[PDB]
RNA sequence: UAGCUAGUAGGUGGGGUAACGGCUCACCUAGGCGACGAUCCCUAGCUGGUCUGAGAGGAUGACCAGCCACACUGGAACUGAGACACGGUCCAGACUCCUACGGGAGGCAGCAGUGGGGAAUAUUGCACAAUGGGCGCAAGCCUGAUGCAGCCAUGCCGCGUGUAUGAAGAAGGCCUUCGGGUUGUAAAGUACUUUCAGCGGGGAGGAAGGGAGUAAAGUUAAUACCUUUGCUCAUUGACGUUACCCGCAGAAGAAGCACCGGCUAACUCCGUGCCAGCAGCCGCGGUAAUACGGAGGGUGCAAGCGUUAAUCGGAAUUACUGGGCGUAAAGCGCACGCAGGCGGUUUGUUAAGUCAGAUGUGAAAUCCCCGGGCUCAACCUGGGAACUGCAUCUGAUACUGGCAAGCUUGAGUCUCGUAGAGGGGGGUAGAAUUCCAGGAAUACCGGUGGCGAAGGCGGCCCCCUGGACGAAGACUGACGCUCAGGUGCGAAAGCGUGGGGAGCAUAGUCCACGCCGUAAACGAUGUCGACUUGGAGGUUGUGCCCUUGAGGCGUGGCUUCCGGAGCUAACGCGUUAAGUCGACCGCCUGGGGAGUAC
């Protein structure tokens, strides 16, 4: 990416649910291998391998279904110039609470449930559907 | 000691007084987004110890003079 | 459109404005009958119609359309006016009080009364 | 409306106020504020909240409550704890009033009233009985603040104007195809009850205090006096011939108003015939009007109903949650860029951004939820929640942000070649072409080529210069992308000054030095970045491969031509996007008047 690593990301891999690929791979930073390591969890996709050293790189395995898609809507929201730091009593529930909501907390990105069990939101990373 | 205001020189052409901005965010209150604002308020201090474009720590006190009641306690910052 | 486009400058109005200008923020203002006149409306309409210019109380001159069933002016005293656009006439955009100061009802309508200065019959 | 400002901005000093002070007077210093909108002209009192909206947001500031500002119009002060002083003084005037002409009085933006402008907004009311105020040792005085009463459907919430039964489905009204139908159980007539108003009689609480007596452990002469506590009598309301309860008549006093073509709940007939008329838009009327006028019948609402005026809503129709721009209004003609907005990649670290926790604080009253009181409801009300806020301590390090340290892909310099109407100057000169000399500029290549940021630019060779491209290496370690103003380059003509005159429009066209910035300056498609089914041709390279070749597989770059998914109102776009996105800039919000008035 030039001027969001996250949101260029966030192009990359539904486009993976558009033609139905096997595996997805983006140039990978660190904070990128937190990200994924949520979408697994939670079962969105099924299986990553970081690679590479002086080019530290992914390879996500996607997740169809059928024909359909299992990663449905996906929706980046805090974009960079409208920050939108949620008190956790506001959040955002994704579609009537049924997704996840990828919240970056202090004490990590893994949020589906900081709404009771951790305590505490932050800016909120990319709604999941 | 009230929040130790940080701020920096913009410039002195004054006998023992100078000129402080403040960097400063908030929310913008209707399309939440977040603009550094700044301000600009005359400061008093005597031994012009502190140089056009340093960073200054700044508590009130009485008013002194017209346009300026604000006393430096110390400077963090060569020029 | 951009966040910041919508910061240095904001958002401005769709401005609206007002098609009854003898407001003065009233509804109804005093008039003194300059002449009568029976013009014609436009295309799709025919048989003249029967209007007045009207000198107001605020400075104005304006005209006004005298609708009823015939009706009583000699042309030197007073009107009330009521808005509410006819849309044949090019220029008259009001009404007359029908029944009011010097301008009396008209001869005997029996449905719709109370828009015009007839009332209760005989009862 | 882009510049403003000298007591202006700052410092020693005196002087000055209850207080810091440029609050003032001499002196020195030369500043101060401003695109994060100063001075300027126009308009306006501000908040708690009311209205509307599901929400954000939008117009509002009357009533009750907070805070300033003003007392006929300009001034200055005196007293005072407090005023620059509404029912005080002085200086003027201005109106206004009065005068023996010399002079004196005047201020309803107090309540109640007149003139008047007005669409229109009320009584020359009663009481100190309540709760508050002032003065007091209280008594009490005083209070057009408050407590009340008249005025007016202006608004809100009740409430009655009767309920049974009843057809022969009555006379009656209109419809009638003359079979009838409908009004209509409607009425009549039998039953039955009097709310409220009429009228009659008793009849709560808003009243505690105060004053009088009489007792107490009071402190002092131990019982004088007084202060406090408890007891006893007399008491004390404007409202108010009160609220409410009770008594008797007799269906008895009590129903309008708009619409009836479409939206929009309800229809048929006479009269009129593009005349009279309706109307919110659509529109109706020129012999059969479910729309005009009238009559029966119907609809909706109701003591009111319509009309007009006024704000939001529908309006996603100024869109942050919630828009758009290839043709529907809309991408500056094009370039670098200043202040602005926005970060590759790893570690350290700080804790401002933000999250968390409390503690302050957000006046009470409205809004909201459980609960009380008026015979219910409006309304009055107890407690809660909420007031989305700001400031502080404690905590958190994932994101972001400043400081510190790095790494190679964003970008950038070098080497090295490659292709080319990129220009500037200098002269050159014909495949061609009028006059008696020379003005012009390509025939060919010439094209779907090719250059450049665009307008653009084509003879030939050299000269100074411009950009891109490829093959490898090398090192820089975020150094970038974007742009309001800003500054350049700017098709024709026009014009300026200095000449010419053929091809041929009589200057001008042509070179040139200056203005002029204009247009289909129309990819009618900002820019960069990354991602996604494709297929055939263009052209520039260059790696591998018997190169054994004109040639294959790659592999660069840009430009064509048709097409998947996706998208678009279609038409269509479609790896050079308009498709999925991110950062930033320009611009539009119905047509005419108008690219016009000043
Ligand atoms: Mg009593």
């Amino acid at each position: 990416s030039m001027q969001d690593p996250i949101a260029d990301m966030l192009t990359r891999i539904r486009n993976g649910q558009a033609a139905n690929k096997a595996a997805v791979t983006m140039p990978s930073s660190k904070l990128k291998v937190a990200i994924a390591n949520v979408l697994k969890e939670e079962g969105f996709i099924e299986d990553f391998k970081v690679e590479g050293d002086t080019k530290p790189e992914l390879e996500l395995t996607l997740k169809y279904f059928q024909g359909k898609a299992v990663v449905e809507s996906i929706q980046r929201v805090s974009r960079p110039g409208l920050r939108i730091y949620k008190r956790k009593d506001e959040l955002p529930k994704v579609m009537a609470g049924l997704g996840i909501a990828v919240v970056s907390t202090s004490k990590g990105v893994m949020t589906d449930r900081a709404a009771r069990q951790a305590g505490l939101g932050g800016e909120i990373i990319c709604y999941v559907a | 000691k009230i929040r130790t205001l940080q701020g920096r020189v913009v410039s002195d052409k004054m006998e023992k007084s100078i000129v402080v901005a403040i960097e400063r965010f908030v929310k913008h209150p209707i399309y939440g987004k977040f603009i550094k604002r700044t301000t600009k308020l005359h400061v008093h201090d005597e031994n012009n110890e502190c140089g056009i474009g340093d960073v200054v720590e700044i508590r009130e006190c009485r008013p002194l003079s017209k346009t300026k009641s604000w006393t430096l306690v110390r400077v963090v910052e060569k020029a | 459109a951009t966040v910041n486009q919508l910061v240095r400058k904001p958002r401005a109005r769709k401005v609206a404005k007002s098609n009854v200008p003898a407001l003065e923020a009233c509804p109804q203002k005093r008039g003194v009958c300059t002449r009568v006149y029976t013009t014609t409306p436009k295309k799709p309409n025919s048989a003249l119609r029967k209007v007045c210019r009207v000198r107001l109380t605020n400075g104005f001159e304006v005209t006004s359309y005298i609708g009823g069933e015939g009706h009583n002016l000699q042309e030197h005293s007073v009107i009330l006016i009521r808005g509410g656009r006819v849309k044949d006439l090019p220029g008259v955009r009001y009404h007359t009080v029908r029944g009011a100061l010097d301008c009396s009802g008209v001869k005997d309508r029996k449905q719709a009364r109370s828009k015009y200065g007839v009332k209760r019959p005989k009862a």
